[PDB]
């Protein structure tokens, strides 16, 4: 088990950002944090790389195009 | 449940022509006849043409194998 | 009609003459010398072809499996 | 180990798929498997002219998939 | 036949490496693992269009290691063998 | 391990180290590098030494109006370590001798 | 053997530079076998790093607090400093 799965998977429950390798991104609810980087998220708004924003009811992004991720800093310590 | 596995391996045994989009490559896919898959996506394409949309070409090829690496997506055609 | 898997068409073409293409648009036409289970291949009397048209032949040359975009018979 | 995606709560609902190069469908999700191929059961695929081309249920691959998006209520 | 003991055996052996994003670093490799991530300190970089700059640890994981020159007068042939 | 490395597409590379043949190696950084493997692995990665490494490049805009010419250009090394991730292509023939 | 490389930057502030050419300084608090790095008080500047700027230092500079770096992406890293007591 990783470091970061654990912290990804500690993450649900609050209000967190995922950004893609192509430049979206989803900023919501942890809804569902994988052990494969898979992110689930409900009424998640999504940014592209043009600037357009737009709500989702319910995103699911897949591990193998995930950039980074921005979760709170508080869990840690 | 319909499994994409179970759908290819459909997919082969009636030998419906078949339409495979490449991976990262959008402008040009390929069709055939599927007569069999492998465990790594390379499935053996009888009568494989590649058609380009942004030309409108079309180039025959014969008996390929397609990787399953390169094809992305794959959906069923009439012919 | 049968159900003919990768690995079969790979060892049945096998010593004829078949063209490989990548994914980067260019293609190793000759006769298939050996195959290997991760998509590799060693071909021997093989040409370059680009485009459409051919470039010049190198003889044996040995395409990796992530290189290597499909194959087919020629 | 080898978990499969997901798609419990997302099978059998209409949702929309990116797929790589800019690919956008939509369908309902019919299942899925270990290495991220599900069927989509009635798929639209948008084209970026902006009509729409019905193709049926199809078997997208996982690693091109670059995120779903539920159209309806999960 | 396993290249990652070779390199990981070649540590305080200063040498340079070009990855796939066409900038150069050489510098004294301290760390070689079996994935081919090698870590160095006080080496120096210089990337496509860009100045020269020296750093004081650079670790280089192996999935973007593109290819990596070693000395000259290294001894290869003996250390190919485990 | 060995029979299948020496009878499939690597034995075709098993020539150039066990006979000390040139042989040319083409990734896709379009750098073409001529010589011989001193040694292999079973992922494409390979060790040489006394390697010439050529490609081509352009001007990239030096006139400022994106304007530049095609040029070739040529390197030595005395030994190089090549991974078999950025390995696109390796064919071997009689060039080294 | 020891794997102390790796211990050796954790807790402190290092700058690594990913594949997509951006620049994230942060408290390197996480790692993995994958090469997925944790970032604490993580600030991401895509323009240049400032390292001794005349005209300026901090250039498109966001801070996201606990960034996660994928391992897929990852280019290579750079140490700045060591960590604060709190």
């Amino acid at each position: 088990i990783g470091v970061p799965i654990k912290v990804l998977h500690e993450a649900e429950g609050h209000i967190v950002t995922c950004e893609t390798n192509t430049g979206e991104v989803y900023r919501g609810k942890l809804i569902e944090a994988e052990d494969n980087m898979n992110c689930q998220m409900s009424n998640i708004t999504v940014t592209y790389r043009d600037g357009r924003v737009a709500q989702l009811e319910q995103v699911y992004i897949r591990g193998s195009k995930i950039r980074f991720l921005i979760l709170p800093d508080m869990l840690k310590n | 449940m319909v499994q994409p596995i179970n759908l290819i391996f459909r997919y082969l045994q009636n030998r419906s022509r078949i339409q495979v989009w490449l991976y990262e490559q959008v402008n040009m896919r390929i069709e055939g006849c599927i007569i069999g898959f492998d465990e790594y996506m390379n499935l053996v394409l009888d009568d494989a043409e590649e058609i380009h949309s942004k030309t409108k070409s079309r180039k025959q090829l014969g008996r390929i194998m397609l990787k399953g690496d390169n094809i992305t997506l794959l959906q069923s055609v009439s012919n | 009609s049968l159900p003919l898997n990768p690995k079969p068409f790979l060892n049945g073409l096998t010593g004829k003459p078949v063209m490989v293409k990548l994914k980067w648009g260019m293609e190793y036409k000759g006769y298939l010398v050996s195959v290997d289970g991760y998509m590799n291949m060693q071909l021997a009397n093989t040409e370059e072809y680009i485009d459409g048209a051919l470039s010049g032949h190198l003889g044996e040359v040995l395409i990796r499996c992530n290189n290597v975009l499909y194959i087919r018979g020629v | 180990k080898a978990h499969p995606p997901e798609l419990k709560k997302f099978m059998d609902k209409k949702l929309s798929l990116k797929l790589n190069g800019g690919r956008h469908v939509q369908g309902i999700l019919r299942g899925f498997d270990p290495f991220m191929n599900l069927v989509i059961d009635e798929c639209v695929e948008m084209a970026t002219s902006g009509q729409q081309n019905n193709i049926g249920m199809v078997v997208i691959r996982g690693n091109s998939i670059i995120m779903l998006e539920a159209l309806e209520r999960v | 036949m396993k290249l990652v003991r070779f390199l990981m055996k070649l540590s305080h052996e200063t040498v340079t490496i070009e990855l796939k994003n066409g900038t150069q670093v050489h510098g004294t490799i301290t760390g070689v693992d079996v994935s081919m991530n090698t870590h160095l300190k006080a080496v120096k970089m210089t990337l496509k269009n860009r100045e020269p700059v020296q750093l004081e640890t650079l670790s280089i994981r192996g999935n973007n290691i593109r290819y990596f020159i070693l000395p000259d007068s290294l001894p290869l042939d003996t250390l190919l063998v485990d | 391990e060995e029979e299948e490395f020496n009878t499939g597409p690597l034995s075709v590379l098993t020539q150039s180290v066990k006979n000390n043949t040139q042989v040319l190696i083409n990734c896709r950084n379009n750098k073409k590098l001529l010589g011989r493997v001193k040694a292999f692995d079973r992922h494409c990665n390979m060790v040489l030494e006394n390697v010439k490494e050529m490609w081509t490049e352009v001007p990239k805009s030096g006139k400022g109006k994106k304007k530049s010419k095609p040029v070739n250009k040529d390197r030595y090394i005395s030994k190089m370590f090549l991974r078999g991730d950025s390995v696109i292509v390796v064919l071997r023939n009689p060039l080294i001798a | 053997g020891k794997s102390s490389k790796m211990l050796q930057h954790i807790d402190y502030r290092m700058r690594c530079i990913l594949q997509d050419g951006r620049i994230f300084i942060g408290t390197f608090k996480a790692f993995d076998k994958h090469m997925n790095l944790i970032l604490c008080d993580c600030d991401e500047f895509r323009k240049i790093k400032p390292k001794n700027s005349k005209q300026a230092e901090r250039e498109e500079k966001r801070v996201l607090g606990l960034v996660l770096l994928r391992g897929e992406n990852l280019v290579s890293m750079t140490v700045e400093g060591p960590p604060p007591k709190d």
